[PDB]
């Protein structure tokens, strides 16, 4: 599938040594499926894989 | 968390505090004040009739 327009909002935020951020994204889909996530910059880390 | 507030001495009317913590939704309490004595300490000298 492919997604087309998307926008980024950060409710909240700590830099403690556990996961203290939130953020939410809005997107529109072709179609029905699975796809990946990854980060682009080396200071942040994400979990959901 | 702690909370430090000052209450002006009148009797009778309502006041409100603010507490905001990073990360959660703001809470609001609300607080009146009924009664207030003051008790001195005695000594007795002698009686009469």
């Amino acid at each position: 599938p492919s997604v087309t327009d998307m926008s980024c909002e950060v409710p909240a935020c700590t830099h403690s040594s556990d996961f203290g951020g939130v953020a939410i994204i809005k997107y529109t889909a072709s179609k029905k499926g699975k796809c990946a996530v990854h980060s682009m910059t080396n200071a942040v880390t994400i979990r959901e894989a | 968390y702690e909370h430090v507030t000052v209450i002006p001495n009148t009797v009778g009317v309502p006041y409100k505090t603010l507490v905001n913590r990073p990360g959660y939704s703001p809470m609001v309490l609300e607080m009146e004040l009924q009664s207030v004595t003051l008790e001195p300490t005695l000594s007795l000298d002698y009686i009469t009739c």
